[PDB]
């Protein structure tokens, strides 16, 4: 482990990356989390909020 | 350029104005190819009423 | 009798194709070490077991004795009970509500009531090998998993392949087996005399809400697994 | 029933269709809707239901008999067999990036010079760079000290009455 700090900052910044793609999965209260879903099993005025 | 930066008169340098994104040049459907159907042909030509 | 299951009863769980990765699933497993319930194919005519969640159902048999099972909330008539039956030829799978004796008939090929069946289906058969077999039905689907390994059980690891998902929502709650013989007198009732058969064995295992962490090898199969809940290092 | 009867006691066969829906596995459904698959353009797929966009090309990959979609980390759908061939494609996502405008000022000249980055020039004078394709400006093989950084150690700058890379 003599390049543990650079390893490091790769590895932090890949995680980084890692983490905001996969927050894309979560509903976040909505419904569904994909966008086709939700604007085809429901009408606009609900589809808004 | 002058529109982003929201000035008449841009100063020499690189500028990130936009993106563009080719569109899709075909659009697909792949649903089910029907095997083994169902005998309303015979239900109605069974002529045995 | 009892002994515990090694690491088996592992399943593909999504027939989604995996490539040198690790992959961290929440389903209903068959915990590691645990121990199974474990009986003998002699004679009796078999008493009912419950299908609490889902069934890991391995025998090691070499005469075909073992050729079916039946699920269903009554073995009466009242309700639209399962049946599902192998054979040498095709699998009869059936839901048709037919009122069953005390004891589950022995192959003389059927000992049932009437029936107003609403669903049948049938295919090939499922067929020292151990054949390995695991019931699940959550979704309103019935689904059975199976693999059949060359050779108690084997501490080798291996994963069962998903082999069919049955559309029928029939409200399982209970379930027993089907044993067979040859030249076997059948009746809606027996004793303990039973007939003879060859020697044999079945086990059974019950599922449970599991957190397993699957490897998937550069083919997409599974390879290793470890129970999330067992002890601290596999935590 | 004989042949002199008027129509009003012309014997009608009749046929009623009732569909039940409470408690649906439905097991009745053949509406038919295949389109011929088109291969290595941005195109929109449904396949069997798994809907997307990208670029389709000739899979490598070996799925096994009872599977049907493959991902890579993040859920990324990177493959899908037809439900009519049953062939393997691989899916990658057509080419997009950022643009970028280079300028050597509003009061030394209006000329300009694009830097694509993120593609490659076959699918936008014209130029290639690892920092992307850059058109509008000419490359010369005289190396100065740099003004305007483009990356990957390119750079350009007002020749003097044209932009040199
Ligand atoms: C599950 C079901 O439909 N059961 C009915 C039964 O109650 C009835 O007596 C019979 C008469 O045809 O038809 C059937
Ligand atoms: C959704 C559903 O089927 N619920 C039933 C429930 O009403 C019944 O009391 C129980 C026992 O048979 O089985 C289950
Ligand atoms: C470790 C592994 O998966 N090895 C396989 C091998 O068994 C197979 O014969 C070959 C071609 O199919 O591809 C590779
Ligand atoms: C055409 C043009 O823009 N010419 C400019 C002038 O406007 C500016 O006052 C001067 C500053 O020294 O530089 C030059
Ligand atoms: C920068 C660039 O264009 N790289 C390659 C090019 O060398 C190749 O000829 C083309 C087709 O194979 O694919 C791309
Ligand atoms: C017009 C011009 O100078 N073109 C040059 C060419 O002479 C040189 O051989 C090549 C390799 O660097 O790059 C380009």
């Amino acid at each position: 482990s003599a390049l543990g700090k650079l390893q490091d900052v790769v590895n932090h910044n890949a995680q980084a990356l890692n983490t905001l793609v996969k927050q894309l999965s979560s509903k976040f209260g909505a419904i569904s989390s994909v966008l086709n879903d939700i604007l085809s099993r429901l009408d606009p005025p609900e589809a808004e909020v | 350029t002058k529109c982003t930066l929201k000035s008449f008169t841009v100063e020499k340098g690189i500028y990130q104005t936009s993106n563009f994104r080719v569109q899709p040049t075909e659009s697909i459907v792949r649903f089910p190819n029907i095997t083994n159907l169902c005998p309303f042909d015979e239900v109605f030509n069974a002529t045995r009423f | 009798a009892y002994t515990n299951s090694f690491t088996r009863g592992v399943y593909y769980p999504d027939k989604v194709f995996r490539s040198s990765v690790l992959h961290s699933t929440q389903d209903l497993f068959l915990p590691f070490f645990s121990n199974v319930t474990w009986f003998h194919a002699i004679h009796v005519d078999n008493p009912v077991l419950p299908f609490n969640d889902g069934v890991y159902f391995a025998s090691t048999e070499k005469s075909n004795i073992i050729r079916g099972w039946i699920f269903g909330t009554t073995l009466d008539s009242k309700t639209q009970s399962l049946l599902i039956v192998n054979n040498a030829t095709n699998v009869v799978i059936k839901v048709c509500e037919f009122q069953f004796c005390n004891d589950p008939f022995l192959d003389f090929r059927v000992y049932s009531s009437a029936n107003n069946c609403t669903f049948e289906y049938v295919s090939q058969p499922f067929l020292k090998n151990l054949r390995e077999f695991v019931f699940k039905n959550i979704d309103g689907y019935f689904k059975i998993y199976s693999k059949h390994t060359p050779i108690d059980l084997p501490q080798g690891f291996s994963a069962l392949e998903p082999l069919v998902d049955l559309p029928i929502g029939i409200n399982i709650t209970r379930f027993q087996t089907l044993l067979a013989l040859h030249r076997s007198y059948l009746t809606p009732g027996d004793s303990s005399s039973g007939w003879t058969a060859g020697a044999a064995a079945y086990y059974v295992g019950y599922l449970q809400p599991r957190t397993f962490l699957l490897k998937y090898n550069e083919n997409g199969t599974i390879t290793d697994a470890v129970d999330c809940a067992l002890d601290p290092l596999s935590e | 029933f004989r042949p002199t009867y008027g129509v009003g006691h012309q014997p009608y066969r009749v046929v009623v269709l009732s569909f039940e829906l409470l408690h649906a596995p439905a097991t009745v459904c053949g509406p038919k809707k295949s389109t011929n698959l088109v291969k290595n353009k941005c195109v929109n797929f449904n396949f069997n239901g798994l809907t997307g966009t990208g670029v389709l090309t000739e899979s490598n990959k070996k799925f096994l008999p009872f599977q049907q979609f493959g991902r890579d980390i993040a859920d990324t759908t990177d493959a899908v067999r037809d439900p009519q061939t049953l062939e393997i494609l691989d899916i990658t996502p057509c080419s997009f990036g950022g643009v970028s405008v280079i300028t050597p000022g509003t009061n030394t000249s209006n000329q300009v010079a694009v830097l694509y980055q993120g593609v490659n020039c076959t699918e936008v004078n014209v130029f290639q760079t690892r920092a992307g394709c850059l058109i509008g400006a000419e490359y010369v093989n005289s190396s100065y000290e740099c003004d305007i950084p483009i990356g990957a150690g390119i750079c350009a700058s007002y020749q003097t009455q044209s932009i040199i890379a």
